Order: structure tokens, then C-alpha cells, then sequence
């Protein structure tokens, strides 16, 4: 089976050097993801993505493309334990919070990291998420990662990767490990490459947003809000220049002579009314354009910030960018063949109508057996 | 500190002759005088 | 304004005197081997009726070692014309660096001078060198090199050493094929306009960056064209035991971030290798 | 680049969404089926669903379509064990992949790496074949996109990036103008200037008076009274609402988007169905399928992706199935194959 | 026009194994030169009756 | 080369030098470029025995 000889040795030669425990993400990327958590639009887009994926419900089940009659559900009791954990992870934590944090880190850095504590017989004990910013990994001589360093000085748990770990006679591990799910990019470099994050191409618009909004907050306090720049001549006997001021000033709502005319006998005073528009301080036109950029790059129909847009946002970016990569990453190494983690599409409250109509129309077709009418709309058997 | 990798070559550099033995008349004695 | 794909370069390599030398591969940068100096004499033809013996004289076992030397270089660009060029400077230069390594390694392995370069067998000067007699012409004693010498040289190799090839610049081989006997006949290939036998059967490998005694093919020699006695012509050795060439790592190419000042992106290349002469008794040199 | 990366990862995501499986090909005129063993086909199913460790078939689909979009090339590596049973699949980094040609017309081996990496992996053309034709040792694919003047492998690349250099330069230049003028233009209003004879010491009294009316001041909302020496104020317009040049900015976005084959509306459902069945399918799905189907398995069997997978086509397939049911002058088998459903 | 690669430079130098740097080498020339092409033409006449 | 792994020795001989230097600093570190140690600040009440 496994030949252990990948073409990924092209980098360990001189482009990289073995046994260094390099960090997975650049310090600039960590800070950029940090400050983007307080930015209004970026945080609005960020928690939305984590929110929608956090609503989906997990369960283990048979896979549809089950040609492996030698099912990899090695014990059928490890699968029950796995189901328990996907619904109840490590204490003081629910499965929803795992989905939220996992997909969130996948959005900010393009990676997913986890930790399992299989007891002794492929039975998973608990799962822990790992902080991407301060996670380092160590490569082998051939092509891949062998261990993950998690912590600087005291915490030095050299956690093995899934590839090299004490396996069972069937293939399942016996000891702890990690995942490090990766989003690919150009030029291959399965793990040695740069991250694949929307934050890469939103640097200019967010800085534009901060600058224009900083101009906005500033000019709100700093521009005089007073009207009627009144001016007098250099002969008015300051002592009656006061009373003409008291004459014009004492016209405010609830004044002595409020709402009455102003009569100036001689020495024509000249009033000019300022505009003080102040109605375009944030530059609305070159603000919503930047908002449309940093929202579109996250894969968000503008309409969300009508129902057809919600359907699209669900089945165009959320499912095939956060649901399928998380599910395949788990399904690759969390259980044997024939079985894998599934999430019920019918749990999405927006797609309930569409499945229902598709189920309705398919019912009318007759040149089709009942089992394939089922599997085309979920419903395994 | 620097352990030198020991290779397994062995230069001989010496030289023998040919042999005139097989040409000579072979014979075998059992005592010390014939 | 009609740029072609024609890339006429018109530059030459040598031959390769590398498949001849014995190959050995080492990982560490320092290897060590043993050597038998001499077996020594053991036992004499002692007399009879003498209850005694003689200890003789024990042999000797030396312990040698040799390191490996490195070969590196640097080349950068400007990052501005590389973005508009209708070509690829990198892949051209990557070949332009391996080209400099192959020709420098083979030449240094042949004529290297001591420090930080493997001592070639030329400068080593422990190969027994054989010089040829001069000839008389009109009283003058010009030096020459006749076909009679070449047969004498190749045949004088000790038979017990094994089979041994020969190396020579092709201008020497052209000098042999174009010799004439007394009247007008060629010595080799009588009457076919060309003499070119299968070299591998005559065990004569040819190269082109040997000393080439007939400088520019212009010193056949009757007057002021004499061979300038003291010139290398050919060599002969059991190469699989007379000289070894070690290899540790092939060339490498690494970007050098730092030093690249955002104008001239600088690459770095290098390699490590080496060689050393073994028993330099298998092997002789012909000279004028 | 913002829009360029947005269009790329969208195309990457959508292609990554389809589900693979091996199946009988429709045009099965080869009764001498090329499913050589029916076990290699089983192992071929496993490998399309589970490629080389630490990588899934989805990530393989994403990387392949991405490299095809940027460069017009697709390369892979196989590890067929000894009997046509492929062991793993590796995608190859196309920037630093070099290949060497034969004397007649084609490529024979691929060099992957300049110096230490020197694996002259053979092409599928010349490699140790089995008695039926299946290879026994590694090889590579090098799926190529066609072009003018032929030159099957000697020609220039054909990628959308060839014809978007001018617009992308216009965008980065224009947005540079936007960010530059954002910080550097004063954000102040009310350029007030005095006259000459105003006795600094009371001119400052004019400043504090006009100053102490901002939100936070004392006579805000009130009036300003200047007795003598008329001071003149002018309000700066400070439009600042066309810094990115909205009109000659969206035109560029449309160009570098339409060149990639994406309806502008995406950045309604009709446009989604069109984007799926007009650019994605006949520019990424059918060439990837045909390349894999060409040399990964024998005739009669080939790689297929289920169209029903696509969530945007489910309604479309559904009605088509319904209306065909009403037709009568057609046997059941062809009613099936016209909408998937092989047999 | 076409290229005329002149002479590869001398890149490596066999340095000592202590210094943390290489040493610069001579460059190569490419000599992008061109060449034109000539034309060949002529004429010849006939009658019409004298050719029938 | 150099079978004795030197890199692991330095990272070990750097956390060690850091550990004892930090302990030395928080005790007697003087103002600038050092945490002000409680032994050199000298605002703890101090009692002294009589001879």
C-alpha cells in the first residue's frame, strides 16, 4: 500500500530545512486576523460565517460510495463513541462551539487543527481545537509533517501527526495525534505553501474604510455647528454692539422676543448664512464600494447585509467552502472506510422548501425505482 | 567530534611475477633424498 | 521585428574523463581508508638439522584519509527586464552554472593544485613519465614523435596490472592517422582516404582539453614546427584503480533572501565533490 | 489581487464541489472491456475518493482546477503498485515542473526540481506496460489546453491571465490613487482668514470664539458676532466622493471577471445555472474528466461525476424528468439515459 | 532577428570551506542581432496571335 | 558533522542562562534596563539585630 515516497521532497532539499518546528502562519497574518475582529464589516462577515456553519447537525453514517465491502467501521463500538464525541466533545464544550471555532479559524487562516485522545482501541476519548496562531509543526526528511509543537517553553507536547503514530492491527491509532487540515494554493506545496485566506486581498479596502471613517469621526467634532456669521462695522460703540447681539441672539425658541423680526435703525449690519452641509463626511459612495469588496471577498451576497440570495449564500459558498472541506478532513482520518461523518442537509432551515419541492416532483416520475428516488434526495435506505 | 566515514576500499599497489611452475616437469617425492 | 526561436550558441564542452576513474560515494565530508605498504619477507631457506627459526621481517599497513572540497558561486539579476523579457534568464543561467561546474570539475580533477582542489594526476607527477628520442634531419636534432613510439608505449604496460586504456587529444590521433612511410603509403588505413577504427576495440578514449602538444594542429615539425620537447602527448593507466573521484552532494540552487535589496534578486549555487590519486604505479605518461 | 483572487477561488470552490465515481461509459462499443481486473477499478474508486495521505479528493479537485485556470496545465503523479492497481495520486507544482521531449513528437519524462529533486518520472507514453497495456511504474499526465497553430506541447500557454494585464494594472493604479488621496487631503472645513490689522491678542479671541462652538463648545448653535474688521470665511467643498473613480473601476472589474467566464450578477438563479453549465462544466469539468478518463483505466470504463450533485441543477433535472415521464413514443431505457440513470 | 549567445561566464571558483559567501563571476553575452532577406523578380512579354 | 548535537546544546544553554538571569534581575535589578528588584528598591521594612 503506502509507498512513503511523495514528490514533496523537492522542498526539504534547500528551500526548507528539517527539524526546525516552523510556525504555520506569518506574524503579519495573525495580527491582520486580530485587528479584523474589531473592524465592523469584517467582524460582521466573520461571525456570520461561523454562525451559519454552527447551526449544522453532525452524525456518523454509512457513506454513499460504499464499494468497500470490508467496512472500516472496525468495531461498530468506536463508531458509537465517535458519535458521542461529535455531539459531546471534551467537557465544558459542545459540538456547536467546535464547529464555530474550527470554521472560524479556517476563514481567518485557511487551516484547521484538532487533537484526539484515543484511549487504547481506536475509541476516541475527546477532541480539542488548537490555536492556529501559536501552533508550530515539524517536517520529516521525505515530504510531510511528523510532529506538532504547541507552546513555547513549558508546554512542549511534541504531538505526533496522524501519519506516524502507534497504530492498531487494523490501522486505527492508539495514542494522541493532530490533524492540521490545510487549504491548498498555487505551485502545490501541500504544507510548505502560503496560506489561502480572503484576508490576503482585503488589505487595501479595510485601510480605506478606517481612513475614511477616521476622517468622519474627526470632522463631526471639530467643524463649528454654528450659523449666521454676523459681522459689524468699526463704529458701533461696544456697549450697544452687545445689545444688537442680545437683540439677534434673544430670538431662540423660548426667548424674550422669540420669533419676532430684527429691526436695526442705522448702521446696516450684514448677516451671511453658512451652509455646513456635513452630510457626506464618511464619503458614502467610496465607502459602500469598499464594504462591497470586503463582503464579496468573504463570499457574501450583498443583499444579506431576497430568499434566493439566502439560498445561494448557503449552497454556493458555505456548503462547498466550509462544510465539505471540514467533512472530508474529518472523514479522511477519524474513522475507517465505509463509514464517515455526515451532516443532514435537511437541518438547514432555508433549504427546507427546496428539498420538499424536489421530493414532490420526483415522486411523479415513474421510470425510476424507489431506492434511487430516495438516494437522489438524501434518505439512504 | 567529526567522525570520519570509513569507506571499504583497499589499495594493494604491490606486484607479483608470472609462474614457470606448470612448464617444469612435475614430480612428487615422499622421502627427503632420491 | 520578427523574432525567431533560433538560439545559436556555438560553445563546446570537453569529453568526460569521469567514467574512467573509479567512483566512490561518501556521505560525511571526511573519509578514511587503509593501504598495504608491503607484505615484507617471512621465512628463509634455512638449513637442515637446526632446531631454530627466524622471525623474518613483518610488513606494514598504512592508514590514509582524504576530505572533500566544495565549489560555489553567485549570480543575480535586476527583476525589471526579467518581467518583460521574451525569454527565461533563469533556466538559461541554471544551465549556465551546471555548465561551469562540469568543465571546472573535470579540469580541476585533472590538473588541480593542492589546496582546496583535488590534486590531479598531472601536477601530482608520480605517474612514471616516458620521454621519446629526438630525430636527425639535415644534421639538426629536432625532436619528433613517430608511430614506432606509440606502439612501444602502449605495449610496455605491465600485463599483470590489468587492461589499461589511453587518453590523448584528438589532434594527436589525427597526427598518427596521417603518417607516411618512406615512399607514399599511409601507415594505417592504406588506401581508403580515412583511417578510423573502432576506438573502444583499440581501448583509446579521446578527449579535447589535454595539453595538445601539436598546438592548434600547427606543429607537425620539420623546421620551426618542432614539438617543443617537454610537452604531454598521451597517458595510459588502469583508471579503475589508479584514480578515484568522490561525490557527496550534487549542485544546489537556493534563493538568497537578504542581500536582495528589492532591485537585484540574487541566487546562490554550490556543490561538494573531490578526488584523490590512489596507487600511482598503475599508470604512465608519454612525453616528447 | 482582490477581484482576481475572488474569481479564482470561486472557480476553485465550485469545481471542488463535484463528487467522483468510476462507472460504465455510455459509448461502450468496446465489448472487450478495459476494466482489466475489476479490482484495479475498485482500487481506482478508493483512490479517487481517498488520494495520497494528508490530502482528500476535494483538495485534489481544487488544486487541479486552480492550476488549470492560472496556467492552462494539469499535472499529476501515480504509484501503480505492480498490477495496474494505482496506490496514490500527487498533484505536481506546475511553475517548477520541467519536461523533456523525444526525437519524434512528444514528451517522455518530467524533471521536478532543479538540483536535488531529479526524479525523471517517465510519461505515460513510454513506461513499463503490463501485458494488457496498463503501466507498472510511476508516470505523469501533463493535461494541456489546446491553442492555435497546433504545437500540442511546444505551444504557448492559454490562460485568462494573458488578456487581463491591461485592466488589472488600471485597477491597482486607480486604487493606489484612491488610498493615496484618502490620507493627504485635509479633512477640515471653514478656512477662516483675518484681515491685516487685527492686533494678535484679540485676533486669537476671534479664533477661540469661532472655535468654542463645536460639539463640546459653549456657544454652539449660537451666532458669531464680529464688531468691525469683517473676517471672511469660506467653506471648503471637500467632495472626496470620487477618489476610486467608481465609473472607470467597475468596468475593469467586469472585464477581468467576464474574461474568466463569470456572469457579473454573481458578484438571479438563472445566472447561477448559466455559470454552472456554460463555463464551469465545459471548461473545467469535461477536460479534467476526459484527461483522467484517457489514461487512468481501460476502455469501456471511465471516471464520471454525478451531475445531480450540483445543487443548482436539482430543480432543472427534476422538471426535465417530470415532462419526459409524460412522453409515450419512447422506451423506458432511453428515457433513463437522457437524464442520467444509466441502467 | 535572433539570439547569438556568445560565451558562458565563469561562475564557480572552488572556495575554501570557511567563508559564509561566494565570489562574483564573469557574465555572459547574448548579442541580439538581426538579418534581412532579399527579393528576386523579373518580367517577360508575349504577343497573342504569335502564341496561339 | 560533529556527532554531538550542538544546536540542541545552545537552545538548552540559552533557556538556562535566561532562567538564572531572570531570577537575578527580580532580586537586585537596578532601574534602567532591569526590573527593579525588591532588594535594591529597599522600601521593605528592615530590622537589624544589635551586637
Amino acid at each position: 500500500p503506502a509507498p512513503s515516497a511523495n514528490p514533496a521532497k523537492i522542498f526539504i532539499r534547500r528551500f526548507f530545512s528539517a527539524g526546525v518546528a516552523k510556525n504555520v502562519v506569518s506574524y503579519s497574518n495573525v495580527m491582520a486576523a486580530q485587528r479584523a475582529m474589531e473592524h465592523p464589516v469584517a467582524f460582521r462577515c466573520l461571525d456570520k460565517l461561523g454562525l451559519t456553519v454552527q447551526s449544522v447537525k453532525w452524525d456518523v453514517g454509512k457513506d454513499p460510495q460504499n464499494t468497500q465491502v470490508g467496512d472500516g467501521g472496525m468495531s461498530a463500538s468506536q463508531r458509537k463513541a465517535l458519535q458521542q464525541i461529535l455531539q459531546r466533545p471534551n467537557p465544558t464544550m459542545s459540538g456547536a462551539q467546535l464547529r464555530y471555532s474550527a470554521a472560524l479559524s479556517w476563514a481567518c487562516f485557511g487551516r484547521m487543527a484538532f487533537k484526539v485522545s484515543v484511549m487504547s482501541d481506536g475509541s476516541v476519548n475527546a477532541i480539542w481545537p488548537l490555536g492556529i496562531p501559536f501552533l508550530k509543526q515539524k517536517f520529516d526528511r521525505y515530504g510531510d509533517v511528523e510532529s506538532f509543537q504547541y507552546g513555547d517553553e513549558a508546554g512542549k507536547e511534541t504531538i505526533p501527526s496522524f501519519t506516524k503514530v502507534e497504530k492498531n492491527d487494523k490501522g486505527r491509532p492508539i495514542k494522541n495525534y493532530a490533524f492540521m487540515i490545510v487549504k491548498p494554493s498555487i505551485n502545490g506545496a501541500m504544507n510548505f505553501d502560503v496560506q489561502n485566506t480572503p484576508l490576503q486581498a482585503i488589505g487595501v479596502p479595510v485601510a480605506l474604510y478606517d481612513a475614511l471613517m477616521a476622517r468622519a469621526i474627526d470632522s463631526a467634532d471639530g467643524t463649528p455647528n454654528s450659523k449666521w456669521l454676523v459681522t459689524a462695522s468699526r463704529d458701533l460703540d461696544d456697549g450697544q454692539a452687545k445689545e444688537v447681539k442680545e437683540g439677534i441672539e434673544e430670538t431662540k425658541p423660548g426667548g424674550d422676543n422669540g420669533g419676532e423680526i430684527i429691526f436695526i435703525a442705522g448702521t446696516d449690519v450684514k448677516v451671511q448664512e453658512m451652509k455646513n452641509d456635513l452630510s457626506d463626511i464618511h464619503s458614502k459612495v467610496p465607502l459602500d464600494d469598499q464594504a462591497r469588496t470586503i463582503a464579496g471577498n468573504f463570499g457574501i451576497p450583498i443583499a444579506l447585509l431576497y430568499d434566493e440570495s439566502r439560498k445561494a449564500f448557503f449552497e454556493d459558498t458555505i456548503e462547498p467552502g466550509y462544510l465539505t472541506p471540514l467533512e472530508d478532513g474529518f472523514s479522511m482520518f477519524l474513522c475507517g472506510a465505509g463509514y464517515r461523518v455526515i451532516f443532514d442537509r435537511d437541518s438547514i432551515p432555508a433549504l427546507r422548501k427546496s428539498r420538499a419541492d424536489i421530493a414532490a416532483t420526483y415522486d411523479k416520475v415513474t421510470f425510476i425505482t424507489e431506492e434511487e428516488k430516495r438516494e437522489v434526495t438524501g434518505w439512504p435506505a | 567530534f567529526f567522525t570520519p566515514q570509513v569507506l571499504a576500499l583497499e589499495v594493494d599497489c604491490n606486484i607479483e611475477c608470472a609462474s614457470l611452475l606448470d612448464l617444469y616437469g612435475q614430480i612428487e617425492v615422499s622421502r627427503s633424498t632420491f | 521585428p520578427q523574432v525567431l526561436a533560433l538560439e545559436v550558441d556555438c560553445n563546446i564542452e570537453c569529453a568526460s574523463l569521469l567514467d574512467l576513474y573509479g567512483q566512490i560515494e561518501v556521505s560525511r565530508s571526511t573519509f578514511t581508508y587503509m593501504k598495504i605498504a608491503d607484505y615484507g619477507q617471512l621465512g628463509e631457506y634455512t638449513c637442515d638439522a637446526k632446531c631454530d627459526a627466524e622471525f623474518g621481517e613483518p610488513g606494514n599497513i598504512r592508514h590514509l584519509e582524504g576530505k572533500t572540497y566544495d565549489y560555489r558561486g553567485v549570480f543575480c539579476f535586476n527583476r525589471k527586464n526579467l518581467q518583460e523579457a521574451n525569454y527565461d534568464f533563469l533556466s538559461f543561467m541554471i544551465g549556465a552554472a551546471q555548465r561551469s561546474h562540469r568543465i571546472n570539475r573535470n579540469q580541476a580533477l585533472m590538473i588541480g593544485k593542492g589546496v582546496n582542489e583535488p590534486k590531479g594526476w598531472l601536477t601530482e607527477n608520480c605517474f612514471p613519465v616516458f620521454q621519446t628520442l629526438p630525430v636527425d634531419v639535415n644534421g639538426t636534432s629536432t625532436p619528433a614523435f613517430l608511430a614506432q613510439d606509440w606502439r612501444r608505449f602502449v605495449t610496455s604496460f605491465p600485463a599483470e596490472y590489468g587492461e589499461a586504456r589511453s587518453v590523448m587529444h584528438q589532434n594527436v590521433f589525427g597526427y598518427l592517422a596521417a603518417m607516411v612511410d618512406a615512399n607514399g603509403r599511409f601507415l594505417f588505413g592504406d588506401g581508403d582516404l580515412t583511417f578510423t577504427p573502432d576506438l573502444v576495440r583499440e581501448r583509446i578514449r579521446i578527449s579535447n582539453c589535454l595539453p595538445d602538444p601539436t598546438e592548434g594542429n600547427t606543429k607537425g615539425g620539420t623546421g620551426q614546427d618542432a614539438f617543443a620537447a617537454g610537452s604531454f602527448v598521451a597517458a595510459q593507466a588502469a583508471w579503475k584503480t589508479a584514480f578515484y573521484a568522490v561525490e557527496k552532494r550534487p549542485m544546489f540552487f537556493e534563493q538568497y533572501e537578504g542581500g536582495s535589496s528589492a532591485w537585484c534578486v540574487k541566487y546562490q549555487f554550490g556543490a561538494e565533490d573531490g578526488g584523490f590519486v590512489g596507487c600511482c604505479e598503475h599508470g604512465r605518461i608519454l612525453q616528447i
